[PDB]
């Protein structure tokens, strides 16, 4: 939905990471060196960056009133 | 299977489960007859304040 | 017993002290409405 | 004896030299978990509109990590009553707005979220969200959004030595501990090694892997909580604290 | 942290921990193994979902089971007041 805070194998912050990688990766550079120059070597973190889906953009449009 | 403990409380697997109790406030025969919705004061089968 | 109206989201917000027939907000003729939070401050323990 | 070998940011490697593998295995162990860090334990909302529940928020707002160096001797320790405030109030106008940890203000200047990129939430149109966290200090036994290091390695260290010149080696093994400089093999990255054993499962005469009995490398990386070098300060005074009321009891016991 | 004391002798001692997890026990494991005239020194987690451990030690008669407990706890603290004194310069 959001991306978490935390890698959960070890508790290293990747969500501050998520809009570099994700802007840079869409502006047509390959996975590999981004994650490398930006600071996750550990592949459990790249599976966090990796496989993430973003599902609150589409949810704010459905949201509870409450 | 053996499950990471810290992984859990850093937001693993958790889930959440959403029940759904609905009622329809019917109208029988008779005259101006409701099941009007109001919380309860003194009538019979009173569960308790 | 605040309320508002379903129209898009959150469409303003009523009040109980409103009497119109059926179940409807003045503003507009949308039948659904929901029960806004209450205002009180929750306790959320971070587990 | 304790050399260091790199201390990049965050990160932090040492050589221990006389020290029982039960004692560092302790020591890392107890910068996991016996060293205090300030991190959300309960959360006030009073308003919430967002897309996140109440308890995702809290949880969010708990695993994002607060710099703490200054706060071990202004705030009790949990076994010990003073909690620091932090307010986040904001308010979306007509589109989305994703709210990051920048914008978490705190009763105490000095205790500030380690960076402010943590994106919190995002916020859909015309949605307001207030809350008041309540920060404490707590060790990394009762939670996990406690621990100060993000990881903790201890491990042996490598003596690998080359008897003659190999071409397969180099290509072999996983780490770069093998260089091919002048036609001629050689280690460039000794205590890189991982005593995986594939150097001399190919090539099993060219190469020599032993451990070496009292000598250790043991490497923390912190998330920004603090310093690598108080933490393992700290795990060794949460040790001793521990040690010394053991043998208190046993004297009383006596 | 609870103690209690189950079967002591003059060579043989069990001793139950209330609130140590595995680095408590092998510390201490560790420095009982480490001091002359013990012949057995073990602990173990009788359930990893209770946090409790056992320290079971049996010794050849020269000294006490609870001194040499205690020997192995000063062995302890004087290995973290110099590994602290070692970081501390570095
Ligand atoms: S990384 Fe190092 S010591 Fe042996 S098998 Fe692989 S070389
Ligand atoms: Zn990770
Ligand atoms: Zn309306």
């Amino acid at each position: 939905m959001i991306i978490p805070i935390r890698c959960f194998t070890c508790g290293a912050v990747v969500a501050d990471k998520w809009e570099p990688f994700s802007n840079r990766v869409m502006g047509g550079e390959d996975p590999e060196k981004v994650l490398t120059e930006l600071g996750v070597n550990r592949y459990c973190c790249r599976r966090m960056l990796l496989s993430h889906v973003n599902i609150i953009r589409e949810i704010i449009h459905y949201t509870r009133p409450i | 299977i053996i499950m990471n403990k810290s992984s859990i409380e850093r937001g693993m697997y958790r889930s959440t489960f959403f029940r759904l109790y609905s009622t329809e406030e019917v109208k029988y025969p008779g005259g101006q007859e409701d099941k009007i919705i109001t919380p309860e004061a003194g009538v019979k089968g009173y569960k308790g304040k | 017993a605040k309320y508002r109206c379903g129209k898009c989201w959150k469409e303003l917000d009523d009040d109980q002290l409103k009497t119109l027939p059926g179940v409807r907000c003045p503003y507009c003729g949308y039948r659904i409405i929901y029960m806004v939070r209450k205002p009180t401050v929750k306790i959320v323990k971070a587990i | 004896p304790i050399s260091l070998i790199e201390r990049n940011g965050l990160r932090l490697r040492l050589v221990l030299e006389n020290y029982p593998l039960e004692f560092v295995n302790s020591i890392r162990r107890a910068s996991i978990l016996y060293v205090p860090v300030m991190a959300v334990d309960e959360v006030y909302f009073i308003e919430n509109n967002s897309p996140l529940y109440d308890e995702i928020l809290a949880h969010r707002l708990a695993l994002v990590p607060f710099v703490s160096d200054e706060a071990l001797e202004h705030y009790r320790p949990p076994e010990e009553g003073c909690y620091n405030r932090v307010y986040l109030d904001v308010e979306a106008k007509d589109q989305p707005l994703m709210i990051y940890s920048r914008d978490l203000k705190s009763e105490d200047q000095m205790i500030t979220p380690v960076s402010g990129a943590i994106p919190i939430v995002l916020l859909g149109s015309k949605q307001k969200i207030s809350l008041e966290a309540r920060l404490r200090l707590g060790y990394g036994k009762e939670h996990i959004k406690y621990s100060p290091v993000s990881v903790s390695i201890v491990r042996y260290y490598p003596k690998v030595t080359v008897l003659g010149n190999c071409e397969k080696a180099v290509e072999v093994c996983p780490e770069g501990v093998f260089a091919m400089e002048n036609n001629k093999l050689v280690v460039k990255n000794e205590l890189s090694c991982i005593l995986c054993e594939e150097c001399l499962k190919y090539c099993a005469g060219s190469v020599s892997i032993e451990s070496v009995e009292n000598k250790f490398i043991l490497e923390i990386e912190s998330v920004g909580s603090l310093k690598p070098e108080r933490i393992l300060i700290e795990a060794s005074k949460s040790l001793l604290r521990k040690l010394s009321e053991l043998k208190s009891k046993l004297e009383a016991g006596k | 942290m609870e103690i209690k004391v189950i079967k002591e002798e003059q060579n043989y001692l069990e001793l139950q921990i209330d609130g140590e997890e595995h680095t408590i026990g092998n510390l201490l494991k560790g420095m009982l193994l480490k001091v002359p005239g013990v012949k057995f020194a073990a602990y173990s987690l009788p359930h990893p979902l209770i946090t409790s451990i056992t320290i079971k030690i049996l010794t050849d008669g020269s000294i006490s089971a609870r001194e040499a407990l205690i020997k192995a706890i000063e062995l302890a603290e004087n290995y973290a007041n110099l590994f602290i004194d070692e970081v501390k310069k570095i």
